[PDB]
RNA sequence: CAGAGUGUAGCUUAACACAAAGCACCCAACUUACACUUAGGAGAUUUCAACUUAACUUGACCGCUCUGACCA
């Protein structure tokens, strides 16, 4: 029943949602994002950390995405996440390396779409 | 709003290159260049194209203004050879030619050296390097030839 | 270098094979 | 014909050895570039210094530069004393002409 | 006038006449890539006649069949045969001369697939230095007409050079030993340009010991170690 | 009419000269990246955030917590890079990920995480949840020592509970299993609150365990101060915080 | 055309702010954008450029 | 040979620690080529000792950059 934050529809991307999963990719590393439309980080998984590092020969790699998906699918559902929208660019959305992430993310548990807000 | 501080926050036409719609050859100043060109001509279509891909490329990576990449029309030529105890020739060989164009500009004086000694030094084995200044010949040599036109021309001669 | 950019091959979708030959020039020189 | 799994490992790893091979050319020859315009730079402070009638003519484009043309390397040297054997070459390049 | 002795010096090059032979890796990445060549090619007009060929001996000795005599004198395997004789019949040319197993040092017929600097010998205050060539400046006159200069006043020579641009690529400036230094003698100011050396050769006149062809490997034996250090800036080893 | 600008307006320090000679984005990533960063610095003009962003306090969080722990950089750093550089040495490693075969052991994972970032993560999330502005009045501390809760379904299954996730009441029908790292001589304290059940007062809360004077991690044997009462969130009222404090 | 709903103005859901043949003023948060560039209010509340 | 300055891979006033980061860069495919995008690749604290802290502070030790000596 909460609003979500309708409008901004000449601009990219969208602000109407609760959860987005915003997705990092640098020359290095990957990071993957759960943040509240206020702009708060819920929870985060990155390459950056030694949790993660010490079982990927690669941080940058198809597997290193899929890597970070399970992991953050897990973290989701400890901190309640069950539900998030992704706002992939077309060239982002077609690549192998973001549908692995998605996988992982829905195999793991989350939903990449919200349910409707309830008006009446 | 016009009177407001914030006047003008959302200009950005000046920040492009102004397109508002056959191209004028620069000559160089004192202390650069005009446009070149800079020829490459193999026996081997391969290797012509390498170049001209690791000539575009390096320009780039030295922010020399790459105005044009194009490839010259192919000539083809028949190689034949006097037989054994006979005054016949016959055909052995047909050897095509392919040229690949590289068009810079703005190339400083100083700095001409060391480019021509990287081009040069890494040109394949069977690659010909000719770096010309560009001219409207050079541009209508690309063109078809137009026979009615000259036949036209001809009259009034 | 002249091997900088000469190991290559031809960059189309439909081409017949080429085959590796000598060019003798005119003054002995191969290529 | 499809490579086998041992094939297409070795394709696999020689590319990736291809990879780091052309990193350190491009690293010799853009550390070459750098030296040379070092040198030159350096050299023509210098003369500034020495006598800027000098410099002014130094840094001045050479009209005898272009054209500049160079032929690549053979594969082997000419031979001193070899004969080509008798021939013709007949171009054989189409004309294309625009009417209309 | 000025304390320092305005010199011009020319950096004159033979640059490498064959090509560098393939290291181990480019060797394998040669194979890659003419073996991928080969899979991704159309047959060609060689090799659909071998094929056809083939076949034809098929149907001249299962189906009994065929209804023509002539065919094809030659085959494309037979045809094959030829090429490969006339190949062996000839002899390449040396790629590693005489000079390069005498180590002739003065000729410019060795390490053809290197790049050479023209070294001189100079006498110096009765002292034997390796110099790259260098003339003094004269009034009414570039620097690099100073090394254009230089060339023609070599040891008996027709060789013909291309200079590029008319700034100096390299400068080496020395002073005198406290001896012979003077406040209107300082020193001394080299400026080198360099030039390609097109087509000519010290004559056998001119061949008298007084010079060397070197790489810039081998170029330290020559020079000094601070002149050295100077020259190895703007000698490229691509 | 006009008037000055109040400050540095956008776009100002790009040269207009060398337009020709700049370097262009050439990228919708590359200048999405750029805007992001711009959006996120205070401007003099009206914005987004000025209107809609929740209004910190200037002062910064106090940190009630424990000290951080005490770390060699230099040896951490040794060791780290030594086992990247075995990982990579093995070629099944280099084959498996080539051929996207690989994958991370999540156990493994997360054992790590709890020693590492976990406490970061837990005092973000934390935060999120509203549980430092209302259980402290926005005072924040680290959650250093690692706490593990779960209540027991049936005879075989735990229901554990983490930072957010949900448990019936149901569930939660009988007091949690707890467990942590404690030493021997420490005295611990572990309460557990409803931020949100409370159905007179809007800013009270009801204390629904204290235990006392836990000696090491044997809450079996630390003074039941307040005993357990089960989550009782009245229908209709939504979704409640329970909070358990060490 | 023009600005219906200056800053500060409440406005209550559907009404419209402002009307423009081209893209002057954008939609926000909470502004809807009608098929002929029409920004209208999507919530209730008050109207901030 | 001496005297000063100087110190993360190419750049960075990246590095609180939870961590050696971001960008630049190299190959392949797409592109006439470039560019974009995808999928891969290579990397650094000069070295030891001092609340063990320290890429960071003080010392030496190395590399670098200038100023003189030396220099044809
Ligand atoms: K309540
Ligand atoms: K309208």
């Amino acid at each position: 029943v909460a609003r979500k934050e309708r409008g901004w529809r000449t601009v990219f991307p969208s602000r109407e949602f609760w959860h987005r999963l915003r997705v990092i990719r640098t020359q290095h590393h990957v990071e993957a994002l759960v943040e509240h439309q206020n702009g708060k980080v819920v929870v985060s998984a990155s390459t950056r950390e030694w949790a993660i590092k010490k079982h990927l020969y690669s941080t940058r790699n198809v597997v290193a995405c899929e890597s970070i998906g399970r992991v953050l699918a897990q973290r989701c559902l400890e901190a309640g996440i069950n539900f998030m929208v992704y706002q992939p660019t077309p060239w982002e959305a077609a690549s192998d390396s973001m549908k692995r992430l998605q996988s992982a993310m829905t195999e793991g548990g989350v939903v990449l779409r919200e349910p409707q807000r309830i008006y009446e | 709003y016009k009177t407001k501080p914030t006047h003008g926050i959302g200009k950005y036409k000046h920040l492009i290159k102004a397109e508002e719609p056959v191209r004028a050859i620069n000559l160089g100043t004192d202390y650069e260049y005009g446009v070149l060109n800079i020829h490459l001509t193999a026996y081997d279509m391969t290797l012509a194209e390498s170049y001209a891909q690791y000539v575009h490329n390096l320009c780039n990576s030295l922010s020399i203004k790459v105005e044009e990449s194009y490839a010259m029309p192919t000539k083809t030529i028949e190689v034949l050879q006097l037989q054994d105890q006979g005054s016949k020739m016959l055909l052995d060989s047909v050897l095509t030619t392919h040229e690949r164009v590289v068009q810079i500009s703005g190339l400083s004086a100083t700095f001409a050296e060391i480019f021509l000694e990287i081009i040069q030094s890494s040109l394949p084995e069977g690659v010909r390097l000719s770096v010309k200044e560009h001219t409207e010949e050079d541009f209508k040599g690309r063109f078809k030839a137009r026979p009615e036109l000259e036949e036209l021309l001809a009259k009034l001669k | 270098d002249s091997s900088r950019a000469s190991l290559t091959r031809v960059h189309r979708q439909a081409y017949a094979r080429l085959y590796p030959v000598l060019l003798v020039k005119q003054d002995g020189s191969t290529i | 014909v499809e490579l086998t799994f041992e094939e297409t490992e070795r394709r696999a790893l020689l590319l990736k050895k291809w990879s780091l091979y052309k990193q350190q050319e491009r690293k010799m020859e853009r550390d070459t570039i750098r030296a040379m315009l070092e040198a030159q730079q350096e050299a023509l402070e210098e003369l500034q210094l020495e006598s800027p009638k000098l410099h002014a003519e130094a840094i001045k484009r050479d009209p005898n530069l272009f054209p500049f043309e160079k032929e690549g390397p053979h594969y082997t040297p000419p031979i001193p004393n070899y004969q080509p054997p008798e021939g013709r070459y007949n171009d054989i390049t189409k004309v294309y002409t625009q009417v209309e | 006038g000025s304390p320092w002795r305005l010199l011009g010096a020319l950096c004159l090059q033979r640059p490498p006449v064959v090509s560098k032979p393939l290291t181990p890796l480019q060797e394998e990445m040669a194979s890659l890539l003419q073996q991928i060549e080969i899979e991704r090619s159309l047959y060609s007009d060689h090799e659909l006649r071998a094929l056809d060929e083939n076949q034809r001996l098929a149907k001249k000795k299962a189906d009994l069949h065929d209804e023509e005599d002539e065919q094809d004198i030659l085959l494309a395997q037979d045809l094959e045969d030829m090429w490969e004789q006339k190949f062996l019949q000839f002899k390449l040319g040396a790629r590693i001369t005489e000079a390069d197993e005498k180590n002739d040092r003065t000729s410019l017929n060795r390490k053809l697939d290197r790049n050479l600097v023209l070294l001189v010998r100079e006498k110096f205050g009765d002292q034997d230095v390796w110099i790259l060539p260098q003339a003094e400046w004269q009034p009414g006159e570039t620097l690099r007409g100073t090394a254009e200069r230089t060339l023609a006043t070599l040891s008996e020579n027709n060789m013909e050079a291309k200079f590029l641009g008319n700034a100096p690529c390299g400068h080496y400036t020395f002073k005198f030993p406290q001896a012979m230094r003077t406040e209107s003698n300082l020193g001394a100011k080299v400026f080198f340009f360099k030039a390609l050396l097109l087509t000519g050769d010290f004559s056998q006149a001119g061949n008298k010991g007084h010079h060397v062809w070197v790489t810039k490997d081998e170029l330290g034996d020559y020079l000094k170690p601070k002149y050295l250090a100077q020259v190895r800036r703007f000698v490229s080893d691509l | 009419r006009r008037t000055p600008p109040l400050g540095p307006m956008p776009n100002s320090d790009i040269d207009l000269s060398n337009l020709e000679r700049l370097e262009k984005y050439r990228s919708f990533d590359r200048y999405r990246r750029r805007a992001e960063q711009e959006a996120q610095a205070p401007h003099w003009w009206r914005t987004y955030r000025e209107y809609f962003g929740e209004k910190t306090d200037p002062k910064e969080k106090i940190d009630i917590g424990l000290p951080p722990p005490k770390v060699s950089r230099t040896q951490q750093l040794l060791e780290r890079k030594q086992a990247i550089q075995e990982l990579r040495a093995n070629v099944e490693e280099e084959r498996a990920a080539r051929l996207r075969t690989a994958s991370v052991p999540l156990d493994a994972v997360r054992a790590e995480w709890e020693r590492t970032c976990g406490p970061y993560h837990k005092q973000r999330l934390a935060e999120y949840y509203g549980l430092y502005r209302d259980l402290f009045h926005g005072a924040t501390f680290v959650p250093r020592v690692p706490l593990h809760v779960a209540y027991a379904v049936g005879e075989d299954d735990l229901m554990p509970v983490y930072c957010g996730n949900e448990v019936t009441p149901t569930e939660a029908a009988q007091a949690p299993e707890v467990t942590y790292e404690a030493e021997e001589g420490s005295l611990w304290t572990l309460l557990l609150t409803s931020l949100d059940g409370h159905l007179l007062e809007p800013d009270a809360e009801y204390l629904h365990w204290l235990l006392t004077n836990i000696p090491g991690n044997r809450v079996a044997e630390g003074q039941v101060t307040c005993p357990y009462l089960p989550p009782f969130p009245a229908r209709g009222s939504g979704i409640h915080r329970l909070a358990f404090l060490l | 055309q023009g600005i219906k709903k200056m800053e500060g103005h409440y406005v209550h859901a559907g009404n419209i702010i402002a009307t423009q043949r081209h893209f002057r003023w954008h939609p926000g948060a909470h502004v809807g954008v009608g098929k002929n560039k029409c920004l209208y209010a999507l919530e209730e509340g008050i109207v901030r450029y």
